[PDB]
């Protein structure tokens, strides 16, 4: 305020202060465009990683015995205990190990200790992510900036849906949100092919026969009605704002607001980090 | 006897209420209480020629407190807009309230008064008192705790309504 | 139901009127479009009396606002009004508004409404009102459609709306289209000019700079305007009709004005100017002649309305007066207002009856405007090419109309109002005009026959004749003398008023344009001061409005002459300072009287010598009594002559003390008024300046003659304590009591506590902050001068049956906190050291509640929950308390004992805590027990 | 926090910059702006009582400035403090 | 000048039920700092009457003693005094 | 659960084993993009170097600005709102002569650090007294020796008559390993030895002096008294470890200064100096 009401000299240097700031802005610009440019080279490292844990989750590949020891010396130092070999565990045959290939319930168990996202998960979605055999993660280069999450089911063996793979993408604005990062902008899914509404665990099913009381007619209903799962991910709300959308933008925002926070866990936390939060160490 | 509804208008806090009051008392009043509505207070003269009676309608110059105002302008043979000669702003009131006696009653006798004139404060002068040359409306510098020109402005709107420029009281 | 609501609210009895009020308002909360139908069905019916449909307007107006739209800054809620409704008010009314058939006041009402309506809808809500609107007027030239929109311009029309909105554009094709058509009536052009005044009033507030949209607007309409106005102009309407001829001449000239003035210089071009201005002179010329057909007599309005015409284009020749102007336009100029300034035979009977009309309009104080002062401005203002020619004119004029008695004195007007131009009046021939313009004022001067009026005239131009030609008159003085003294003579011979009183003024221009004492030579001085109050006296009978003032500033200027002492005259300072009391107090109230009776006043006290001052003394003195007098029988209500009196009864006490003391002959005159001033009196003004000028008078009288009166001066104390006067006049008490201690330093310790019981029962009662420290710093010095008799008063002095020490050293201590200043703290300290060297057990002992405990929680404790969780404190002894008090100031400025043995707040305080310590140990180990241990080490600190 | 030392919520840190920046005195008394934060905070206490008092005069819960202006109203005092 | 969330613990510790809007509070924020603003200056005023010229609780007091009526001033000042005390203890 | 954890076979415990592995590789993949980053960042620093270096030119009056980026201002004026800065009248009637009586902008840097939420708290009129000459705000990387950033504050000798020191510097220092997010986790900090003029001068102790004929150890002597007190310089000479007393009394000492200490630091260097402009007018608010 006073700032201004002194003489043209502090107005002269505050908008060359301004002119300057706007050079830091153009950049700071180019120095997201560097630094993404970095995460995009450093997450092509990260993605063998992610691939072969998952490979090895789902049972189609197997550890080395160096591996097995190395692993060994990192639990010793971590002085996670839970984990270590007995020799009653030794003494279970190859036929009984070999009954199941993958993990049991790994990434289930993951999500179950992971903070919020567990909440979101019920019996039936815990049945149906047993069908889970990856979560992957990737950057949006062309056009305006985002990132994109990509989950796996083994879609042969899965008897709720035919959806080989589903993608969710992240969004965000054009310019440099303030403080040097970017702030959100809306996010848009993919939909689920449900072999059924019965298998439908987002959806609760009704199986109706009836002779209707008016026109006398004879006819089957099948019905369906919405509900909360963990599959309420993939819909994601519709539209950042639209003038057709406001009633509905209430809840768009709330759940944005959730949606982003469960995605950036995902990020930060459970791809980097999927062992120990299985194994409830991360708690 | 002739009486005639006279409305003493004029911005708030300008002096309109005790201005009647000592008329009708002879006793001054320091502190302020704002009108709300109107009160109406049966004055009366003694002059030659006889006798002149008003019903002074005192109206709220606050508008907060100006229920159904103009109401009160109806069946008015006279009115007196009250200014304050220290405070500018009830000076540039002045016109509005002018227009809105006008308004409802076109061509009845208006005088116009700069109150508290007895301080050595004055923000406005004579000089800057014009809105009277254009409409010729009597003015005069009255004040209601000296008695300055205290009743010259009822014994012109006497003079003016009996018709008798000879007219003068006792 | 809505009829007996109309007209119970129009009842003048309190009752009825708010009863029916507040049902209006309640019914209208209930169902808002109830209420809005039934007063426009009351406005609508012809049936019911004018009153009741004016009422239903005025009151609908008000309920728009607060019930038809949230646009409105009040909005009063629940406010069901449908669309449906709304648009049958906005039908009702058009329909009233635009109705030839209705009375203007039920057109001024619809206008009224239709005006609140549009603030909040005009451009985009409600369309079809400028629709009909400019039907109306483009079709049917509707005068109630060309008023009702010149509202919708005053009220609610702007600038962004104007200009980027359609309405600028639409209303000047409309205006233009109306005064364009030849058969359009003359009133309805007279009704499209105020429109087009209208639209030029919008179009003012533009600037060089802005949008190329408004800018090219503006140029393209005012040349339109010029245009049409000049084509306008040539037009003539013969008999018919004249009193519109003349409104309608005066709608162009104001539109003229206002584009010459308001607009830049290219949009009015010169050669216009030129030809306007020959047109101006001409119809100047014709709105004489109609002043000749005036004397039928035909309408009473029609020389009402010739002089408001002329006003306006004696307006516009003033707006052009810098352009050249020819002789015969002159001369036709000169002749115009000769016949214009010539006074009516109403003002004429006026003046003649009432001279103090003729001064109040003279002086220049009048209120009213007309011709002639617009003459005035004419004149004034032109140029001196043009004003040197012009004063040849006139003074022609006037030597062939010296047998005339009709335009003689409008002539000389005119010549007056020359000779107000500030510019040099100078020329090839003006010496020889000059020398006839004054030997013919000599010759109006010497006749008998010459009426008042002319005689009055010449009086008061011949000052400004020798002012502005001093230079050019090669014998100015004996001129000057000569007419000075003939003008008095006159005046004192004459048995009017009027020429009195125009001698009066002319000679305060005499004052004005020349040194009366250097010209006359100091008899001829003294002789004419001896005829003007000799003429003031004579005057001064019968003076009303304004007369009082102009005579005091003619005394004034009588006064400035006044002799030196060695041959002052005595009794001409006897008569000025009867008149200047005598006009004064003729007109008490009168502020202008009032103030230039005090530059009077001054200036006669400023001759004062202490060789004489008794004179002034016994010259003045009894005067002043009178008036406290006559204002005591009056019960000393507000009188501001009264004030001015005290003012200069101090001022002039304060003149020459010179002497130890003041003479015994003021002590005698004035102590026995004046304290019957400051007694049997109740007003904040009158005890102040009473008390400051009796403080004064003992401020300088002799102690040995106050003595007698020294019983008066405690009644002056206590009566000035006493709750009888407010706190704003107790407050003036430090000065006196002051004084007192001063006049009195001796003799007032037998009656300290007569002084004690006053300043503690207004100490106790008052809650005005800067009241009680002046009571506490008189208390503080009460214990300075001796602590003993202070507190013998104090312990057996009593309010509601307890000793005052228990109310005063508490609220004294309390105020402690608060009492600020250098030297007043130093006063407290110096008290408590006459205390604390006192030591009584009362002192060591007495609990003065030092110590705050607050009340437990930590939120606010407000007023109300004061109520029930107030603040709690500590009942500390005296000495605790206040040594805290001290050592606090310390920081914002026996083991400790053996090691101290080995001007200002500081200073001084040390040195009590070493006399504390040098005189009371347990008691100062018993307070150290007490103090805290940030205080210990201040004290400890402060003393090693 | 020297607010909740000094059993205030008010800012005690922004009275003392708001006196430095008037440079009322050479120096500054750590019981000056504690205390005036109290007194302010006091008279926050006491405008918004009357402004809940207020609301409740227009039978609701929550203030706005016509109410804060009725609180005003309510207490003469406050009146001709703040006008 | 913002006190909002002080406004608000106020409000709620002298009426928990009510709402408050942020326009309200700048303009009670606004008499906050003008009051403070003529306390000080009198502050000044004394601290240049006196060489002392230092400003500690006692001048603040003499401050809101004048500018405040006496029933305000009152438990101003002893809001002031309890501040005071519970900081110095 | 353990019971659970337990119930795993053998195979399966060998399978997380390798899990862990494949985890602490990608530990050593982060350690390296952490290594990356802070390259380019210190990069970008220098890039950004001259535009701090002009602005604070510029809040010194070193410089003037110059019509072109005056201009430029005024357009970024129009934008959002900053009318603020638009020249009126009034002022380019006043001559520089007039204006160039106060050279720079007074307190720049004392209102943007207490207009800063977490820092602005440890100001004291005292270490205000010393921040108003103030007139520059560097940062560096501590790309040699052990990692970190240092934060620079300059003064002048001539002008301040507290200490002798033209910059002030204050230090952090990360340790060798990441932290468990991935980000750096913090070491030991370390602050310079302020070359004060004078004791009286010193804002970071409170002093007293006093002279005895000390009856009790027959000394007429002087005594000098030193005791330390809150101040924001005491943001310097950050605590250090002792290991008798670490374990007692520095343990809460390192849970409560270490982390207010590694706080104020973080929001300086992101929030603070890349919009020294807004959050000296406020607008970073
Ligand atoms: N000094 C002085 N005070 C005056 C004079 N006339 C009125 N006052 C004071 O001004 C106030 C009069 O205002 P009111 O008559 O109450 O107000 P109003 O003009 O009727 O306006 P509302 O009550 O708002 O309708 C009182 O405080 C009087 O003491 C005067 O001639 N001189
Ligand atoms: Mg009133």
């Amino acid at each position: 305020g006073y700032v201004g009401g002194l003489p043209k000299n502090v107005k002269e240097k505050l908008l060359s202060l301004k002119t300057l700031q706007s050079e830091l802005f153009e950049v700071e610009k180019e120095f997201q465009v560097e630094m993404f440019e970095l995460e995009n080279k450093f997450l092509q490292k990260y993605k063998p990683i992610w691939e072969q844990r998952s490979r090895i989750i789902s049972g189609q590949e197997q550890p080395k015995p160096e591996q097995i020891a190395k692993g060994q010396e990192i639990v010793e130092s971590l002085n996670e205990t839970e984990l270590l070999v007995d020799e009653e565990e030794k003494a279970q045959n190859d036929s009984e190990e070999e009954q199941v290939k993958g993990i049991p319930s790994f990434w289930l168990t993951a999500l179950e200790n992971l903070p919020i996202v567990a909440d979101t998960i019920t019996d039936r979605d815990a049945e149906v992510l047993e069908y889970l055999q990856d979560i992957g993660l990737e950057y949006l280069t062309d056009g305006r900036p985002g990132f994109k999450l990509l989950f796996r089911f083994d879609s042969s063996a899965n008897p709720f849906f035919t959806n080989d793979i589903l993608a969710k993408t992240y969004f965000y604005q054009k310019e440099l949100g303030y403080s040097g990062d970017f702030i959100y902008d809306h996010a848009e899914g993919a939909e689920i092919s449900w072999k059924d509404n019965a298998h439908n665990v987002t959806v609760d099913l009704e199986m109706r026969k009836q002779r209707n009381k008016t026109t006398k007619q004879v006819r089957t209903i099948e019905k369906i009605t919405p509900i909360e799962s963990f599959f309420n991910f993939f819909d994601p709300p519709k539209i950042q704002n639209e003038d057709q959308d406001e009633e509905l933008e209430e809840d768009l925002e709330e759940r944005l607001a959730l949606d982003y926070s469960i995605g950036e866990q995902l990020k930060d936390k459970l791809i980097p980090r999927a062992v120990d939060w299985f194994t409830g160490a991360a708690l | 006897v002739p009486t005639f509804k006279l409305v003493l208008v004029g911005d708030g806090g300008t002096g309109k209420t005790t201005f009647v009051k000592r008329h009708l008392t002879g006793e001054f009043e320091k502190k302020y209480i704002a009108t709300i509505g109107v009160e109406v207070h049966p004055l009366s003269f003694y002059t030659n020629f006889g006798e002149i009676k008003f019903d002074v309608w005192d109206t709220a110059g606050l508008e907060k407190f100006g229920g159904l105002r103009d109401g009160y302008y109806i069946n008015a043979q006279c009115a007196i807009i009250m200014f304050d000669v220290t405070s500018r702003i009830t000076y540039k009131n002045v016109p509005n309230w002018h227009r809105d006696l006008v308004r409802v009653c076109e061509n009845i006798p208006i005088v116009l008064c700069g109150n508290k004139v007895d301080v050595k404060e004055r923000k406005v002068k004579a000089k800057t008192i014009t809105f009277h040359r254009k409409k010729n409306l009597q003015y005069y510098d009255i004040s209601a705790k000296s008695n300055y020109n205290f009743e010259k402005p009822f014994l012109w709107l006497a003079r003016k309504l009996a018709g008798n420029p000879q007219l003068e009281f006792v | 139901d809505i009829n007996e609501l109309i007209i119970g609210a129009q009842s003048a009895d309190k009752h009825t009127r708010e009863v029916a009020e507040t049902q209006l308002l309640q019914w209208c909360d209930s169902d808002a479009s109830q209420v809005f139908k039934a007063l426009a069905n009351v406005a609508l019916q012809h049936e019911a009396s004018l009153e009741s449909r004016q009422f239903a307007l005025l009151s609908l107006r008000k309920l728009i606002t607060m019930y038809w739209s949230p646009g409105f800054e009040s909005y009063r809620s629940t406010s069901n009004v449908e669309i449906d409704v709304k648009d049958f008010i906005r039908e009702v009314l058009l329909k009233l508004c635009l109705n030839d058939n209705e009375n203007t006041k039920i057109k001024n009402g619809a206008s009224y409404c239709i005006v609140q309506i549009s603030a909040v809808d005009f451009p985009d809500q409600w369309p079809q009102l400028l629709t009909v609107i400019y039907d109306a007027i483009s079709h049917q030239h509707s005068l109630n459609a060309m008023s009702l929109l010149n509202e919708i311009y005053d009220d609610v029309v702007s600038e962004e709306m104007f200009f980027e909105g359609g309405i600028g554009l639409a209303t000047m094709e409309i205006v233009f289209k109306v005064l364009n058509t030849e058969t359009s009536t003359l009133i309805a052009k007279i009704a499209a000019l105020k429109l087009l005044k209208a639209c030029l009033l919008q179009m003012s507030s533009h600037n060089e700079y802005d949008e190329a949209s408004r800018k090219s607007f503006v140029s393209q309409c005012l040349a339109t305007s010029l245009q049409i106005l000049g084509q306008l102009l040539t037009l003539n309407f013969g008999n018919v009709d004249v009193i519109s001829q003349l409104k309608f001449k005066s709608i162009i000239y104001e539109n003229l004005v206002f584009i010459k003035n308001d607009f830049s210089r290219k949009h009015f071009s010169s050669e216009l100017q030129k030809q306007f201005k020959i047109m101006a002179i001409q119809d100047l010329e014709n709105v004489t002649h109609i002043n000749a057909n005036v004397e039928t007599t035909e309408s009473e309005p029609l020389l009402e309305t010739v002089h408001d015409c002329s006003i306006y284009i004696v307006e516009f020749l003033t707006s052009v007066c810098t352009l050249q102007f020819s002789v015969e336009e002159m001369n036709k100029i000169i002749t115009s207002l000769t016949i214009l300034c010539q006074l009516s035979s109403e003002t004429r009977e006026i003046w003649t009856s009432d001279f103090n009309t003729f001064v109040s309009k003279e002086t220049g104080l009048a209120a009213s405007y007309n011709v002639r002062d617009q003459a005035n401005e004419f004149f004034t203002s032109l140029p001196n090419p043009q004003l040197s020619l012009i004063f040849k004119v006139v003074s022609n004029d006037i030597e062939h109309s010296t047998c005339n008695y009709s335009t003689l004195e409008s002539l000389l007007y005119l010549l007056q109002c020359i000779l107000l131009n500030d510019d040099e009046i100078t020329g090839e021939n003006i010496d020889q005009s000059l020398q006839i313009l004054i030997k013919t004022l000599e010759n109006i001067l010497v006749s008998q026959e010459i009426p008042e009026l002319i005689l009055a005239r010449a009086i008061l131009t011949i000052p400004r004749v020798l002012d502005k030609f001093i230079d050019a008159l090669p014998d100015i003085k004996p001129l000057t003398s000569a007419f000075l003294a003939k003008s008095l003579n006159l005046a004192l011979k004459s048995d009017k008023e009027l020429i009195k009183s125009a001698t009066l003024i002319a000679f305060t221009y005499y004052c004005y344009f020349a040194e009366l004492d250097s010209v006359l030579g100091p008899e001829v001085c003294s002789e004419t001061q001896e005829k003007v109050i000799r003429i003031i006296n004579q005057v001064s009978s019968d003076a009303e409005e304004d007369t009082n003032g102009a005579l005091m500033e003619v005394l004034s200027q009588v006064i400035s002459y006044n002799p030196k002492e060695p041959h002052s005259r005595k009794e001409i300072l006897q008569a000025e300072f009867h008149l200047v009391f005598t006009i004064s107090s003729e007109d008490p109230a009168n502020v202008q009287v009032v103030v230039q009776s005090q530059e009077c006043l001054e200036k006669l006290l400023d001759n004062i010598n202490m060789d004489n001052y008794k004179n002034y003394i016994e010259l003045c003195l009894p005067s002043f009594i009178n008036v406290l007098d006559s204002n005591n029988a009056n019960n000393y209500r507000y009188s501001p002559l009264l004030s001015l009196v005290l003012e200069f009864i101090t001022v002039f006490l304060k003149k020459k003390p010179n002497d130890g003391f003041l003479p015994d002959e003021i002590n005698q005159y004035l102590f026995e008024p004046l304290a019957k001033v400051l007694a049997f009196s109740t007003e904040d003004e009158t005890l102040q300046l009473a008390t400051e000028a009796f403080s004064y008078l003992i401020f300088n009288t002799d102690t040995r003659a106050m003595e007698p009166r020294l019983m008066d001066i405690m009644k002056v104390l206590e009566r000035l304590l006493s709750l009888e006067v407010s706190d704003s006049a107790a407050m003036n008490v430090g000065p006196l009591v002051v004084a007192i201690f001063t006049r009195f330093s001796k003799e007032i310790q037998p009656l300290i506590g007569r002084i004690l019981e006053a300043v503690v029962v207004r100490l106790i009662k008052t809650q005005n902050i800067s009241t009680e420290q002046n009571l506490l710093s008189v208390l503080c010095f009460l214990t300075c001068n001796d602590p003993k008799q202070t507190v013998d008063f104090l312990s057996s002095f009593q309010i509601d049956n307890t000793d005052a020490l228990t109310l005063v050293m508490r609220k004294w201590i309390e105020a402690f906190e608060v009492i600020r200043g250098e030297k007043r703290i130093k006063e407290n300290i110096v008290a408590l050291s006459n205390l604390f060297f006192l030591n009584d057990k009362r002192l060591q002992k007495v609990v003065v509640n030092g110590n705050l405990i607050p009340y437990e929680g930590d939120l606010i404790i407000t007023r109300s929950m004061a109520k029930k969780m107030p603040d709690r404190y500590v009942q500390v002894p005296l000495y605790t308390k206040i040594i805290k008090l001290f050592v606090s100031e310390l920081s914002f400025q026996d083991k400790l004992k053996e090691y101290i043995d080995d001007e200002s707040v500081v200073q001084l305080l040390v040195r009590f805590f070493k006399e504390v310590a040098s005189k009371d140990v347990s008691g100062f180990h018993c307070i150290y027990e007490t103090l805290s241990d940030s205080e210990r080490k201040v004290l400890s600190e402060a003393l090693l | 926090s020297r607010s909740a030392k000094a059993g205030l919520t008010f800012p005690v840190g922004r009275v003392h910059r708001l006196l430095r920046r008037g440079n009322y005195a050479q120096r500054i008394g750590s019981g000056a702006p504690v205390y005036l934060t109290a007194v302010l905070e006091y008279l926050a206490a006491e405008i918004l009582e009357l402004a809940g008092n207020a609301a409740r005069d227009n039978k609701k819960t929550r203030i706005i400035p016509r109410h804060l202006q009725l609180a005003i109203r309510n207490d003469d005092e406050l009146n001709k403090l703040l006008g | 000048e913002t006190y909002s969330s002080y406004i608000y613990k106020v409000l709620k510790q002298t009426h928990p039920d009510t709402g408050i809007s942020q326009k309200s509070m700048s303009i009670l924020n606004s008499f906050v700092n003008d009051i403070f603003e003529r306390i000080a200056t009198e502050a000044s005023k004394l601290a240049a009457y006196n060489k002392k010229s230092t400003i500690s609780a006692r001048e603040i007091q003499t401050a809101v003693r004048l500018i405040l009526p006496g029933e305000l001033a009152k438990h101003a000042v002893s809001e002031g005094t309890r501040a005071v005390t519970k900081y110095s203890s």
